[PDB]
C-alpha cells in the first residue's frame, strides 16, 4: 500500500507541476491577436 | 387624434379593475383575527 | 406502359446514422431492465 | 361585402392585441380559467371536499392556497353550475368543487383557442406553423394529467389541485403510490426537459461568446440590426470550439434550431404517455426479479428496495388525511416505522 | 394510361375533380346539422355522465334485466 | 400629455407595491395563518 | 445473461462515440 | 436472477432491427456518390 | 411600429389620466376591502368563518359523501352550527 | 317526465345560446361600423 | 527548438483534434481515473456498508442489479468526512466493503469537471472568442459540487452524498424532501422555473427560427440543406419571426435584437440552476424549506389542515422509514 | 342585503367620476 | 416441449445477421 | 490522402435470392437441433 | 415458440419463391 501511496504522490506532483509551470510559461501571449 | 376606448383599453381594464379590488380584499384579510 | 415517374431516391447521411444509432442504443439501454424485469 | 367577410376584416385588424376568429374561443376561456383560479384561491375553501383551508380569506398564503378538486363522491361529474349537484346555487357550487371543473374545462378550451391563434397568426403573417406544433406538447401534458389521469381513477378528487403546495402533494403522491420516478416514460420526460434547458443555456452562451465585433461599444447588444442579412455570430468558430472541447458540434443552423424544438417537445409527449398508463394504475412499480430474490434472501438490499420502503411510509402516513372519504383509521401499532423515528 | 373494362364503367364517378357549387352553397344548412349533432352529443355525454337524468334511464349495469 | 415625469410615476408606484407586499408579510405573522 | 446484455449495449455506445468523433463527416465551409 | 428469458430476444431485436434499417439506408446513400 | 392606440407612457404621465385614476384605483381598493370587512365574502362563497369549521364538541370533518344529496348534506352540516 | 336535470340542461342550453348570440351580435355591429378602408 | 517550449506548444495547440491545454493536463488523468473506476465498480463492486451499520447495499450488476437499480454506493457513515484512499485500507477487500471507490470517483470527477470548466475558458482565449461559456457551465458544475461535496460536508458524512446510480438518485431526492422540505424552498422553486422555463424557451426559440426558415429547397429534400456551414447570410427571417411572435402576444413582448434574445436564453436557465445549486448547498446547513405545519388554526385552536400539512404527512412517512435500522435516538439531527 | 351596496358604491362613484371627466373626448 | 430456450435467439440471429448482410450489399449495389 | 486500392462491392439480385434461400434453408435445417 | 419459428421460416421461403419467380432480374438478349 505504501508503494501505491508513493506512486500516486509522485504522479500527482508531476501533473500539478506541469500545470503550474505551463501557466507560468508566458500564457497571456498564447492567443491569436496581441502577444505581450 | 388618439381614440380613448379601444380593444386594448378593454383588455387592460378587464384585468386591472378586479386586480385592485382583489388587492383591497386581500389587504383587509391581514387584520382578520381568529 | 411507361415506368413510374414518382420514384425518388432516399438518403441517410452519416450524421443521421450516428444520431439514429445512439437513439436506438440508449433506448435499448433504458428499456432492457424493464424487459428482463 | 358579405357580413361574414366584414367580421373577418374586423377580427383580423392589426391592433395592440390581435383578436382573430380564434380570439372568440381563447379570450373568454383564458380569462375565465384565470379568474376562476384567482377567485377561488382568494375566497374559496376546500373544507367540504377535502377538509382543507385553501384561500387567502382563510389564512393561507401564496404557497398553500389552491382551487382544490371536488369530493371523491362527485365521481367524474361535469359539476355544471346548473347541474343536478349544485342545482344553480352558486355558493354550494363553490363548496362542492365546481370551480375545479370550471377552470379545467375552460382551461382546456382556452388551450385549444391558443393553439388555433398560433395557427391563425402564422397563416396571416406567412410563416410556417412550427410554434403551434411545438405547443402540442403542453397540451398533451395538460390533458393527460388534468383530464385523462382522473378519468381512469375513481373521480376528479385525485387529479391535481390548482395550487403550489397542492401540486407538491401531487408529486409526492405519485412517488409513494405509482413509483413514478421508476417509469421510463417519466425518465424520457426528464431528459427532454433537462436536455432542453441545457440546449437553451449552451446555445445562448455560444452565440453570445462567438459574436462578431460589429460596433465599438463594450455593450455588444447595440451592434445588431434586425434587418442586417449577415449572421451576427460565427458558426465557424462556434463549431471549432465545440468540436475541440466536446468532440462533436453542430454545423447546420437549421438542424440546430429544429433539434431545440424536438428535444423538449418529445420529452413532454413521452411523459404524457406514462401518465396515461398511471390513469389505469399501469405503473412501472416493481422489478419482479428483484422481489423474488429479496423475499428469499434477507441479506439482499438495493436502492430499489430501499425506495419501496419509503413509498410504503408515504402511503400509510399520508393516506388517512389525503383521502378523507375512505375513513382510514390506522392505529399507531400498524404504521410502518424504522427504529427510533 | 391503361384503359380497362372496369375503368370505363367507373369513369364518370371520377370525372368532376374541382367542380364546386358557387359561393356558400349549402353551408348554412350544414351549420344547422352540425348544431343539432352537438346538442345530441351533449345529451349523450351528459346521460353517461349522470349530469342529465331521465325517467326510465338507469345508467347502470342493472339495466341488463 | 407628458406633464408628470415618468421617473416619479415609477417611484410612487414602486413604493406602493412595497407597501402592499409588506402588509402581506406582516400578515404572515399576525392573525389568520400565523400559527398563533 | 442480463449483465452481458447491459455491458454489451454500453460498450457499443462507447464505440459509437469513437466513430462519431474521429470519423465524423467533416464540416466544410461555404 | 429470475429475469424474463424473453427479455433477451426482445432487447436483441429492439437493437438489431432499427439499427440494420439505418445501416441499409446509410450504405446505399454512400454508394450513390 | 405602431397600431394607432395611444402610447402607454404618454397616458400614465398625463394629467387627465391621474385625475381619473386617483379616484378609481382607491375606490376599487376600498370596495374590495369592504367586500371582506363586511363579511360579505364569507356568505357569497360559503367559506367558513374562524368559528364555523367545527361544532363546539366536534373534530369530524363535514365531508360531502353523496353526489346528488351533496347540496343537502352541506346544508345539514351548516344547521349543526346554528 | 321532464325531470329537474332535463330542465337544467335546457337552462344551460339557452344560457349558452344567449352568450354566443349576444357576443356575435356585438361583433357584427362593431365590424359594420368600423370597417377597413381599401 | 527547446524541449519544454515544444511541449508547451503542443499542449496549447489549436490544431489538436481535441484541445488539451493546461487545464487538460489535470482533467485527462482525473477523468480517466474516475471513469475507469466507475465502470468497474458499477459492473463488479461487492456490496457497500453505506450507513455504517454493517448492512451492506448491493450496487453492482454482477451482484443482482440492473441498469436502473445499480449504483456505486457512497462510502460508510463510519468514515464520515475522513479521507479514505486505497492506501489507508488494510486491503482492497476492506476498501470495497467500506465504499472506497465512491470517494475515488467523486474526487477525481469534481477535479476533472472543474478543469473542464477552465478548459472551456482556455480554448476560447486561444481562438479569440469571448470568454463566458465557462460561466454557463458553472451552473451544472455547482450543482454537482452541491450533491457530491457540499451536502456531505454540511451533514458530516459522504454517506449522505448522492449515490452514483439511477435509483440511488431517487433515494437521495426522497430523503432530502423528508429532511429539508426542498419543495417548499424558494431556491428549488427557482430551479424548477429555470429548467421548465429553459425547456419552454428552447422549444420557443427552436420553433420560431424553424417557422421562419427562408425557402431554399424543394418539398423532396430536407430543408436543412438550405443552410451551408459558414455561409454569411442568416438562414431565417428574424423580422418575420418577430412579426409572428409579437402578434401572438403583443409587440413589446417579442425580441427583435438577436443578441438580447440569445443572452436571455443563456441567462434564464443558468441563473435558475445557480439558485437550485445554492438551494442544496444551503440546505446542507439545514436552512430548510418553509414550514407552514399547523399554521392555520380556528377560533377555538383546532388545527385546520392546508395542503402544507398534507405534504408534511408524506414527509413523515419518508422520515420514519429511511435508513430504518440506523437511528437509536428520537431526532434525526443529521 | 345592505353590505352589497356598501361594496358597490365606490365602484359606481368611481365610474361616475371617470364618466364626467372623459365624456367630452369620448364624444369626439 | 422442453426445448432449449437459447434455441430461439440462436435461430433468430442465425437468420437475421447473414440475411441483413446480403440485403445491405444488394441495396447499395442498386443505388449506383 | 486518398487510398487507391479501394473498390466498390456488388451483390446482384439473383445472388441475393440464392443467398437468402441458403440461409433460410440452413436455418430450417439446424433450428430443430438448436431447440433440441 | 418452436412451432412458430419453424412455420415462420417456412413462410419466408414461400415468399422468397414468389419474388424469385415474378420479380427476378429479367434475362435479356444482348
Ligand atoms: C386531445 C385534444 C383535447 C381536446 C379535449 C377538449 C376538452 C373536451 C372536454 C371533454 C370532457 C370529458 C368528459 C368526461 C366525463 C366522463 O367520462 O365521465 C365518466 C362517465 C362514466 O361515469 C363514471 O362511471 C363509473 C362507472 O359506473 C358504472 O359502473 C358501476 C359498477 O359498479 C355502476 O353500475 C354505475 O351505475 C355504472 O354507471 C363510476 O360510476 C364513476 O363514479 C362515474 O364517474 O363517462 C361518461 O361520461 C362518458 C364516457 C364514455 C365517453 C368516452 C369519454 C371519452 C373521454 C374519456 C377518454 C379517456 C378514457 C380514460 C381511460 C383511461
Ligand atoms: C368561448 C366561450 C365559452 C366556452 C366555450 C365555454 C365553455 C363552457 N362553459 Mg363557460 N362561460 C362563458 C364562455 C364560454 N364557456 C362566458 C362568457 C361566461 C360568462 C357568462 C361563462 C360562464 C360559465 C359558467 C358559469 C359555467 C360555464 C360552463 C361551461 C361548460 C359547459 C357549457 C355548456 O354546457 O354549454 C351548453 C350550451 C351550449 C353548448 C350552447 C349551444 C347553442 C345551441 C345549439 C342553440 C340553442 C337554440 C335555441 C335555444 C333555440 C331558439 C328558439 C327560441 C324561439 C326559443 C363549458 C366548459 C359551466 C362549467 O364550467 O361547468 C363546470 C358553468 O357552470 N360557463
Ligand atoms: C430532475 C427532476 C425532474 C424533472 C426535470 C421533471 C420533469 C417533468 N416532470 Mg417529474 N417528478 C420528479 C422530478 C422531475 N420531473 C420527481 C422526483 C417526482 C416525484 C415522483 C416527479 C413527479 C412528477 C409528476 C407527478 C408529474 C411530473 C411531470 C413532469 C413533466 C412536466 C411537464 C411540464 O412542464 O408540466 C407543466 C404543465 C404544462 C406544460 C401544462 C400546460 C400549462 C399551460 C400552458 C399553462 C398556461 C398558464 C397561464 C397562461 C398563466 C398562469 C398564470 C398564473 C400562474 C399566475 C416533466 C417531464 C408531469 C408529467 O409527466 O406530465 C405528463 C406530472 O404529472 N413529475
Ligand atoms: C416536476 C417536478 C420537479 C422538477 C421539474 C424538478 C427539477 C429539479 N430538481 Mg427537484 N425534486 C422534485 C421534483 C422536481 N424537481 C421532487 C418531488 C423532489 C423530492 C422527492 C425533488 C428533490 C430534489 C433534490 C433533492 C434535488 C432536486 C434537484 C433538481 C434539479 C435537477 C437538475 C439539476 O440539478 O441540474 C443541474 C445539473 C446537473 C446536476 C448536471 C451536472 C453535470 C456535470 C457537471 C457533468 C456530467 C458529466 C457526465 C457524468 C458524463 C457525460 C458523458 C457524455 C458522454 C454524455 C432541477 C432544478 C437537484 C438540484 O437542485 O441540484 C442542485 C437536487 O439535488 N430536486
Ligand atoms: C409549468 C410550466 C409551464 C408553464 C407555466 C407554461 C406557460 C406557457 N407556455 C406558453 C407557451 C408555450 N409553451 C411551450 C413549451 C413548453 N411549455 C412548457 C411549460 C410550461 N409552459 C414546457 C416545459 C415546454 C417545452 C415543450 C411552447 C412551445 C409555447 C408557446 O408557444 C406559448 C407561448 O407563447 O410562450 C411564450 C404560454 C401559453 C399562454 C397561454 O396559453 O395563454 C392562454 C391562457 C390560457 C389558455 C389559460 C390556461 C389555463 C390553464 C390551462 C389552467 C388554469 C391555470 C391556473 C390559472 C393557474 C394555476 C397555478 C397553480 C397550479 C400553481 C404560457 C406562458
Ligand atoms: C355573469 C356575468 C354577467 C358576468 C360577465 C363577466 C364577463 C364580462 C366576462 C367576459 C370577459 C370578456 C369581455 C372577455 C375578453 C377579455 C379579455 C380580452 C381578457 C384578457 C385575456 C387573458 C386573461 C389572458 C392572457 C394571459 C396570458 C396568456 C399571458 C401570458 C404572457 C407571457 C407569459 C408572455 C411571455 C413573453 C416572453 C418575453 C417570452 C420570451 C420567449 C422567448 C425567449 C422566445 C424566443 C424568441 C422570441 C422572439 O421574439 C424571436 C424574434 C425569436 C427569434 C425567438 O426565438
Ligand atoms: C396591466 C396590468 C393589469 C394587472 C394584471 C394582473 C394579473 C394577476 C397575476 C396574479 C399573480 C398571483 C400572485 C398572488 C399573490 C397574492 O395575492 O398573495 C396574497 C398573500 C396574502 O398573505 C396571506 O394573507 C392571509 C390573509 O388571511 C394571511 O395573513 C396569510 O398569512 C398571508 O400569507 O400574500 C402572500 O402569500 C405573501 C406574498 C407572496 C408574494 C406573491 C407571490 C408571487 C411572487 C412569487 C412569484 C411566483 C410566480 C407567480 C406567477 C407570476
Ligand atoms: C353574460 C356575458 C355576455 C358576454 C357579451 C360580451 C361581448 C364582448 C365583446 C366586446 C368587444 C369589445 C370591443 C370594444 C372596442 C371599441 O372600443 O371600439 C368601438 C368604438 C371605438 O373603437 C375605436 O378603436 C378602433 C381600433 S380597435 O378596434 O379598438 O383596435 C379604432 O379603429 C377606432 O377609430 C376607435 O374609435
Ligand atoms: C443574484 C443574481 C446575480 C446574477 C447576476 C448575473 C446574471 C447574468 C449572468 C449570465 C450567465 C450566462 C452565460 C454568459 C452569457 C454571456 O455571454 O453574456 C454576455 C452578455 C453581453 O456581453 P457584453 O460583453 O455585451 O457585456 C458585458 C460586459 O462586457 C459589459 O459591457 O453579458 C451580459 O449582458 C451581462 C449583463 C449583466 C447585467 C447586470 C447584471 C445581471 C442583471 C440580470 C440578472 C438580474 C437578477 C437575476
Ligand atoms: C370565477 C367565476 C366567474 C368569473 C370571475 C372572474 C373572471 C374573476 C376575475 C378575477 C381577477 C381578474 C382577479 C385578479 C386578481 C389579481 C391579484 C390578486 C393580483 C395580485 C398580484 C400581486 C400580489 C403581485 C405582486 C407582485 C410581486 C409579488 C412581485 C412583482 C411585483 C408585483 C406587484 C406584481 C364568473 C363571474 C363568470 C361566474 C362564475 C365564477
Ligand atoms: C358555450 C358558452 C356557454 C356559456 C355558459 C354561460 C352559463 C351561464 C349560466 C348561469 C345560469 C345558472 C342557472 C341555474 C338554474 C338551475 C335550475 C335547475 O338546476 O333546475
Ligand atoms: C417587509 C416589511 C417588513 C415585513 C414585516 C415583518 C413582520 C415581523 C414583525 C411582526 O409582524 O410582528
Ligand atoms: O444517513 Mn443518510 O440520512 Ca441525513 O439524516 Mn440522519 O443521516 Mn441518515 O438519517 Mn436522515
Ligand atoms: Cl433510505
Ligand atoms: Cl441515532
Ligand atoms: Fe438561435
Amino acid at each position: 500500500m505504501e508503494t501505491l501511496k508513493i506512486t500516486v504522490y509522485i504522479v500527482v506532483t508531476f501533473f500539478v507541476l506541469l500545470f503550474v509551470f505551463g501557466f507560468l510559461s508566458g500564457d497571456p501571449a498564447r492567443n491569436p491577436k496581441r502577444k505581450d | 387624434s388618439y381614440p380613448i376606448f379601444t380593444v386594448r383599453w378593454v383588455a387592460v381594464h378587464t384585468l386591472a379593475v378586479p386586480t385592485i379590488f382583489f388587492l383591497g380584499a386581500i389587504a383587509a384579510m391581514q387584520f382578520i383575527q381568529r | 406502359m411507361e415506368p413510374n415517374p414518382n420514384r425518388q431516391p432516399v438518403e441517410l447521411n452519416r450524421t443521421s446514422l450516428y444520431l439514429g444509432l445512439l437513439l436506438i442504443l440508449v433506448l435499448a439501454l433504458l428499456f432492457s431492465s424493464y424487459f428482463f424485469n | 361585402r358579405g357580413w361574414f367577410d366584414i367580421l373577418d376584416d374586423w377580427l383580423k385588424r392589426d391592433r395592440f392585441v390581435f383578436v382573430g376568429w380564434s380570439g372568440i374561443l381563447l379570450f373568454p376561456c383564458a380569462y375565465l380559467a384565470l379568474g376562476g383560479w384567482l377567485t377561488g384561491t382568494t375566497f374559496v375553501t376546500s373544507w367540504y371536499t377535502h377538509g382543507l383551508a385553501s384561500s387567502y380569506l382563510e389564512g393561507c398564503n401564496f404557497l398553500t392556497v389552491a382551487v382544490s378538486t371536488p369530493a371523491n363522491s362527485m365521481g367524474h361529474s361535469l359539476l355544471l353550475l346548473w347541474g343536478p349537484e349544485a342545482q344553480g346555487d352558486f355558493t354550494r357550487w363553490c363548496q362542492l368543487g365546481g370551480l375545479w371543473t370550471f377552470i379545467a374545462l375552460h382551461g382546456a378550451f382556452g388551450l385549444i383557442g391558443f393553439m388555433l391563434r398560433q395557427f391563425e397568426i402564422a397563416r396571416l403573417v406567412g410563416v410556417r406553423p412550427y410554434n403551434a406544433i411545438a405547443f402540442s406538447a403542453p397540451i398533451a401534458v395538460f390533458v393527460s394529467v388534468f383530464l385523462i389521469y382522473p378519468l381512469g381513477q375513481s373521480s376528479w378528487f385525485f387529479a391535481p389541485s390548482f395550487g403550489v403546495a397542492a401540486i407538491f402533494r401531487f408529486l409526492l403522491f405519485f412517488q409513494g403510490f405509482h413509483n413514478w420516478t421508476l417509469n421510463p416514460f417519466h425518465m424520457m420526460g426528464v431528459a427532454g426537459v433537462l436536455g432542453g434547458a441545457l440546449l437553451c443555456a449552451i446555445h445562448g452562451a455560444t452565440v453570445e461568446n462567438t459574436l462578431f465585433q460589429d460596433g465599438e461599444g463594450a455593450s455588444t447588444f447595440r451592434a445588431f440590426n434586425p434587418t442586417q442579412a449577415e449572421e451576427t455570430y460565427s458558426m465557424v468558430t462556434a463549431n471549432r470550439f465545440w468540436s475541440q472541447i466536446f468532440g462533436i458540434a453542430f454545423s447546420n443552423k437549421r438542424w440546430l434550431h429544429f433539434f431545440m424544438l424536438f428535444v423538449p417537445v418529445t420529452g413532454l409527449w413521452m411523459s404524457a404517455i406514462g401518465v396515461v398508463g398511471l390513469a389505469l394504475n399501469l405503473r412501472s412499480y416493481d422489478f419482479i426479479s428483484q422481489e423474488i430474490r429479496a423475499a428469499e434472501d434477507p441479506e439482499f438490499e438495493t436502492f430499489y428496495t430501499k425506495n419501496l420502503l419509503l413509498n410504503e411510509g408515504i402511503r400509510a402516513w399520508m393516506a388517512p388525511q389525503d383521502q378523507p372519504h375512505e375513513n382510514f383509521v390506522f392505529p399507531e401499532e400498524v404504521l410502518p416505522r424504522g427504529n427510533a423515528l | 394510361a391503361r384503359r380497362t373494362w372496369l375503368g370505363d364503367i367507373l369513369r364518370p364517378l371520377n370525372s368532376e375533380y374541382g367542380k364546386v357549387a358557387p359561393g356558400w352553397g349549402t353551408t348554412p344548412l350544414m351549420a344547422v346539422f352540425m348544431g343539432l349533432f352537438l346538442v345530441f352529443l351533449l345529451i349523450i355525454l351528459e346521460i353517461y355522465n349522470s349530469t342529465l337524468i331521465l325517467d326510465g334511464v338507469n345508467v347502470s349495469w342493472k339495466a341488463l334485466g | 400629455g407628458g406633464r408628470i415625469p415618468l421617473w416619479i410615476v415609477a417611484t410612487v408606484a414602486g413604493m406602493g407595491v412595497i407597501v402592499i407586499v409588506g402588509l402581506f408579510f406582516y400578515g404572515a405573522y399576525a392573525g389568520l395563518g400565523s400559527s398563533l | 445473461m442480463e449483465t452481458i446484455t447491459y455491458v454489451f449495449i454500453f460498450a457499443c455506445i462507447i464505440a459509437l462515440f469513437f466513430f462519431a468523433i474521429f470519423f465524423r463527416e467533416p464540416p466544410r465551409i461555404t | 436472477m429470475e429475469v424474463n428469458q424473453l427479455g433477451l430476444i426482445a432487447t436483441a431485436l429492439f437493437v438489431l432491427v432499427p439499427s440494420v434499417f439505418l445501416i441499409i439506408l446509410y450504405v446505399q446513400t454512400e454508394s450513390q456518390q | 411600429g405602431t397600431t394607432g392606440e395611444r402610447p402607454f407612457s404618454d397616458i400614465i404621465t398625463s394629467v387627465r389620466y391621474w385625475v381619473i385614476h386617483s379616484i378609481t384605483i382607491p375606490a376599487l381598493f376600498i370596495a374590495g376591502w369592504l367586500f371582506v370587512s363586511t363579511g360579505l365574502a364569507y356568505d357569497v362563497f360559503g367559506t367558513p368563518r374562524p368559528d364555523s369549521y367545527y361544532a363546539q364538541e366536534q373534530r369530524s370533518i363535514p365531508l360531502v359523501t353523496d353526489r346528488f344529496e351533496a347540496k343537502q348534506q352541506v346544508e345539514t352540516f351548516l344547521e349543526q352550527l346554528k | 317526465t321532464i325531470t329537474p336535470s332535463l330542465k337544467g340542461f335546457f337552462i344551460g342550453l339557452l344560457s349558452g345560446a344567449v352568450v354566443l348570440g349576444l357576443t356575435f351580435a356585438v361583433l357584427i355591429a362593431i365590424s359594420q361600423i368600423d370597417k377597413v378602408q381599401r | 527548438a527547446n524541449l519544454w517550449e515544444r511541449f508547451c506548444n503542443w499542449v496549447t495547440s489549436t490544431d489538436n483534434r481535441l484541445y488539451v491545454g493546461w487545464f487538460g493536463v489535470i482533467m485527462i488523468p482525473t477523468l480517466l481515473a474516475a471513469t475507469i473506476c466507475f465502470v468497474i465498480a458499477f459492473i463488479a463492486a461487492p456490496p457497500v456498508d453505506i450507513d455504517g451499520i454493517r448492512e451492506p447495499v448491493s450496487g453492482s450488476l454482477l451482484y443482482g442489479n440492473n441498469i436502473i437499480t445499480g449504483a456505486v454506493v457512497p462510502s460508510s457513515n463510519a468514515i464520515g468526512l475522513h479521507f479514505y484512499p486505497i492506501w489507508e485500507a488494510a486491503s482492497l477487500d476492506e476498501w470495497l466493503y467500506n465504499g472506497g471507490p465512491y470517494q475515488l470517483i467523486i474526487f477525481h470527477f469534481l477535479l476533472g469537471a472543474s478543469c473542464y470548466m477552465g478548459r472551456q475558458w482556455e480554448l476560447s482565449y486561444r481562438l479569440g472568442m469571448r470568454p463566458w461559456i465557462c460561466v454557463a457551465y458553472s451552473a451544472p458544475l455547482a450543482s454537482a459540487f452541491a450533491v457530491f461535496l457540499i451536502y456531505p460536508i454540511g451533514q458530516g458524512s459522504f454517506s449522505d452524498g448522492m449515490p452514483l446510480g439511477i435509483s440511488g438518485t431517487f433515494n437521495f431526492m426522497i430523503v432530502f424532501q423528508a429532511e429539508h422540505n426542498i419543495l417548499m424552498h424558494p431556491f428549488h422553486q427557482l430551479g424548477v422555473a429555470g429548467v421548465f422555463g429553459g425547456a419552454l424557451f428552447c422549444a420557443m426559440h427552436g420553433s420560431l427560427v424553424t417557422s421562419s426558415l427562408i425557402r431554399e429547397t424543394t418539398e423532396t429534400e430536407s430543408a436543412n440543406y438550405g443552410y451551408k456551414f459558414g455561409q454569411e447570410e442568416e438562414t431565417y427571417n428574424i423580422v418575420a419571426a418577430h412579426g409572428y411572435f409579437g402578434r401572438l402576444i403583443f409587440q413589446y413582448a417579442s425580441f427583435n435584437n438577436s443578441r438580447s434574445l440569445h443572452f436571455f436564453l443563456a441567462a434564464w436557465p443558468v441563473v435558475g440552476v445557480w439558485f437550485t445549486a445554492l438551494g442544496i448547498s444551503t440546505m446542507a446547513f439545514n436552512l430548510n424549506g418553509f414550514n407552514f405545519n399547523h399554521s392555520v388554526i380556528d377560533a377555538k385552536g383546532n388545527v385546520i389542515n392546508t395542503w402544507a400539512d398534507i405534504i408534511n404527512r408524506a414527509n413523515l412517512g419518508m422520515e420514519v422509514m429511511h435508513e430504518r435500522n440506523a437511528h437509536n435516538f428520537p431526532l434525526d439531527l443529521a | 342585503d345592505w353590505r352589497v351596496l356598501v361594496v358597490l358604491l365606490p365602484v359606481l362613484l368611481a365610474a361616475g367620476w371617470a364618466v364626467r371627466n372623459i365624456l367630452p373626448y369620448a364624444v369626439k
